[PDB]
C-alpha cells in the first residue's frame, strides 16, 4: 500500500508459496447429488463408490492446508495464512501443519474462539427448516490487520 | 462379498439356513399318507404344522 515490511533478504530455495483460507481435517467442499447411493448404514460398501466415483468427485480437492502439506511433501516450501482458535483442536491443527514442515508463522490464534465451530440459529421460513450464521468460526474470521506481510512478501 | 472378504464360514452358515427354510418342508412332503391294506386306518402328516424348538441342553 505505502511501504515494505521487515528486512530484504535473498531468500532460500525453493520459492515459498502461501495458502490462504481455512485449515480443516478432510472436509471435501464440492458436494453435488449422485444417483448411485450405497447402503445408508453399511460403510463397508462405500468403497465401491471410490472406484466408481461421481464425476465431480473423481479428484476431489480440499482446504488450502491440504495443498500446503502436499506441496511441502513434494519438495517445496509453503506457508499457511489463516486463523485458528486457542482451544485444543486449533493447536492440533497447527501441530499437524508443523509436523509437515509447513510454515505456521502466518497462523493467528484467537483465545476466545472455538476452532471449526460455527454458531447458527434454526428458523422455519415458509414451512422449511433453515439456519443462519450467528458467529462465524475463527477460520472465517481473519482480519486484514492480522495478516503476515513477511509471508506475503516472500 | 462384493466389497469385503466374506466370512470364511459363510458357506456353511448359509447352507444350513437353506436346509431349515426349504430342506425340511421339501422333505416333510413326499411322506405318503399311510393307509392299511383294508383302507380302514389312514395315517397322515400335516407338514404345514411342522416346528422346531430350541434345544434343551
Amino acid at each position: 500500500v505505502d511501504y515494505d515490511d521487515g528486512i530484504d533478504f535473498p531468500y532460500d530455495d525453493p520459492p515459498l508459496v502461501c495458502c490462504f483460507g481455512a485449515v480443516q481435517k478432510e472436509f471435501v467442499p464440492v458436494v453435488r447429488v449422485h444417483d448411485n447411493p450405497m447402503h445408508p448404514d453399511i460403510y463397508s460398501q462405500w468403497k465401491m463408490l471410490q472406484w466408481d466415483p461421481p464425476e465431480f468427485g473423481r479428484a476431489p480437492g480440499g482446504p488450502p492446508s491440504n495443498v500446503a502439506i502436499s506441496h511441502v511433501r513434494l519438495g517445496g516450501r509453503a506457508a499457511f495464512m489463516g486463523k485458528v482458535g486457542g482451544d485444543d483442536y486449533g493447536e492440533e491443527l497447527v501441530l499437524m501443519m508443523n509436523k509437515e514442515r509447513v510454515q505456521t508463522r502466518g497462523v493467528k490464534f484467537d483465545e476466545g474462539a472455538s476452532t471449526a465451530c460455527t454458531r447458527v440459529k434454526i428458523k422455519f421460513e415458509d414451512g422449511k427448516m433453515k439456519a443462519e450464521t450467528v458467529k462465524e468460526p475463527p477460520e472465517d474470521s481473519l482480519l486484514a490487520s492480522e495478516l503476515n506481510l513477511a509471508v506475503l512478501k516472500e | 462379498g462384493t466389497s469385503t472378504i466374506p466370512g470364511f464360514n459363510q458357506i456353511q452358515f448359509e447352507g444350513f439356513y437353506r436346509f431349515i427354510d426349504q430342506g425340511l418342508i421339501e422333505e416333510l412332503s413326499k411322506f405318503p399318507k399311510i393307509e392299511d391294506i383294508d383302507h380302514e386306518i389312514e395315517f397322515q402328516l400335516f407338514v404345514e404344522t411342522y416346528q422346531l424348538v430350541e434345544p434343551l441342553i
